[PDB]
């Protein structure tokens, strides 16, 4: 079936460049198609960056605002679609989705139809070294939960009692700090009886270092 | 130059409801309806929704539609289902596709009654202490409406610029919202003073509520 | 004719079996910029491509006003008798692409 993979995200530093690529599956580059590229900050909205023509003419769209400092091309050899990302800056930090616009049979197309998109792969531009969390307790209806403090990049997996436990379970979103480590939180909500009774652990998980801790929650 | 303005910018709205979201573009879109409007769910790439030059066969459901020409473009919703509580992004394109570029974003969120929330505190950990950073904590859990405020207090004096907080989304059982401020002080500046206090004002709440521990 | 589509006439076009049948595409080109499609459509609703402007037993030749184009099927057969259409693949100034509406061939 068609499918857009995005990939090449990770840590950038600021003022250097970053390729990323699209590779297209299931369907081939026809006259008829149209590779974008669009990306969103952590919370922020949609924002349109570039296109590129599928086909031998290969025509390129840039988005004003990313005119010069992006470039956007596709492989001769098969089918991907890349996007240059030069001088990158903290404001760059978002997730990159690829798009698809094109086709046949639905009358009229143009660049703003996109009607398949890739999962999206992120961008973290930052001058920060990849780091593990450190993971404390908030000790004590009771309310406990986990610190996961001081982690680069995004993101974080949190779970309880290894996924036994998910109800009454809020995990919030991340900050940024002034040091440039993310911080985030999550908490569970349980019975005041079961805290002798019931042993909490929290599981912590980021890829980037490799970093899994395990931490039971206790009153102190 | 093109501005595309989306009005409001978050509604809550009851199953089964109406709801109209409009798009406004400051220049007039290319043949006065090349608009799109598309659907995100956190965590989720988006969905185009309804493109308003041509009708899609993508299996949208029929309840949605689209309207207007030139700069006013409305989104409708005619019986609004618990499947559709989203962001609903317009994107617009022009004569140059260098001026295509999407709306604000409306979030459609769930109406539900009033609920106050849970405040707890919590004070730093021994383990974060031996790092020489203290951490305070405070937790406002299942309140509705989102709009709440967090003020800490550290011997009675207002603290103003070391906490940050979140908001998580809106949750699936109970609709309600729930925000995490992080009080974030030095071991040394921790130690200087005793009561912390995180003061929370929410309209479930007859006068704000205080959460408060002494350092011993 | 809302964005000024291209147009595919006759709207129903019947020939014998052998000789030929050829549908004609009209597209006036603000763009200069341009491509054309020439689509089979089956009923299951898929839409497959049989020839191009910019170039088998299916033709795409221009003629000289330049805003018309033949699309000529030689050696009809029985199972070429379906619904067909063309769209004009614009590239510059204004990425786009209009479809004409679906015309039947017997």
């Amino acid at each position: 079936e068609q499918q857009l993979v995005e990939s090449g995200g990770g840590v950038v530093q600021p003022g250097r460049s970053l390729r990323l690529s699209c590779a297209a599956s299931g369907f081939s580059f026809s006259s008829t198609y149209w590779i974008c590229w669009v990306r969103q900050a952590p919370g922020k909205g949609l924002e349109w960056i570039a296109c590129i023509y599928a086909g031998s003419s290969g025509n390129t769209y840039y988005a004003n605002w990313a005119k010069g400092r992006f470039t956007i091309s596709k492989d001769s050899s098969s089918t991907t679609v890349f996007l240059q990302m030069n001088s990158l800056r903290a404001e760059d930090t978002a997730v990159y989705f690829c798009a698809r616009a094109g086709g046949a049979g639905g009358g009229v197309y143009t660049l703003t139809r996109l009607d398949l998109w890739g999962q999206g792969t992120l961008v973290t531009v930052s001058s920060a070294s990849t780091k593990g969390p450190s993971v404390f307790p908030l000790a004590p209806t009771a309310a406990l939960g986990c610190l996961v403090k001081d982690y680069f990049p995004e993101p974080v997996t949190v779970s309880w009692n290894s996924g036994a436990l998910t109800s009454g379970v809020h995990t919030f979103p991340a900050v940024l700090q002034s040091s440039g480590l993310y911080s985030l939180s999550s908490v569970v909500t349980v019975p005041s009886s079961s805290l002798g009774t019931q042993t909490y652990i929290c599981n912590v998980n980021h890829k980037p270092s490799n970093t899994k801790v395990d931490k039971k929650v206790e009153p102190k | 130059a093109a501005q595309l303005t989306q009005s409001p910018s978050s509604l809550s709205a009851s199953v089964g409801d109406r709801v109209t979201i409009t798009c406004q573009s400051s220049q007039s879109v290319y043949n006065n309806n090349d608009l799109a409007w598309y659907q995100q769910k956190p965590g989720k790439p988006p969905k185009l929704l309804i493109y308003t030059p041509s009708s899609l066969t993508s299996g949208v459901p029929s309840r949605f539609s689209g309207s207007g020409s030139g700069t006013d473009f409305t989104l409708t919703i005619s019986s609004l289902q618990p499947e559709d509580f989203a962001t609903y992004y317009c994107l617009g394109g022009y004569d140059d596709d260098s001026d295509n570029a999407f709306g604000g974003g409306t979030k459609v969120e769930i109406k539900r009654t009033v609920a106050a929330p849970s405040v707890f505190i919590f004070p730093p950990s021994d383990e974060q202490l031996k790092s020489g950073t203290a951490s305070v904590v405070c937790l406002l859990n299942n309140f509705y409406p989102r709009e709440a405020k967090v003020q800490w207090k550290v011997d009675n004096a207002l603290q103003s610029g070391n906490s940050q907080e979140s908001v998580t989304e809106q949750d699936s059982k109970d609709s309600t919202y729930s925000l995490s401020s992080t009080l974030t002080l030095s071991k040394a500046d921790y130690e200087k003073h005793k009561v912390y206090a995180c003061e929370v004002t929410h309209q479930g709440l007859s006068s704000p509520v205080t959460k408060s521990f002494n350092r011993g | 004719r809302p964005w000024n589509p291209p147009t595919f006439s006759p709207a129903l076009l019947v020939v014998t079996e052998g000789d030929n049948a050829t549908f004609t595409c009209s597209f006036s080109n603000t763009s200069e910029s341009f491509v054309l499609n020439w689509y089979r459509m089956s009923p299951s609703n898929q839409t497959d491509k049989l020839a191009a402007f910019p170039e088998s037993r299916f033709r795409v030749t221009q003629l000289p006003n330049g805003r018309d184009f033949h699309m000529s099927v030689v050696r009809a057969r029985r199972n070429d008798s379906g619904t067909y259409l063309c769209g004009a693949i614009s590239l510059a100034p204004k990425a786009q692409i209009k479809e004409s509406l679906r015309a039947e061939l017997r």
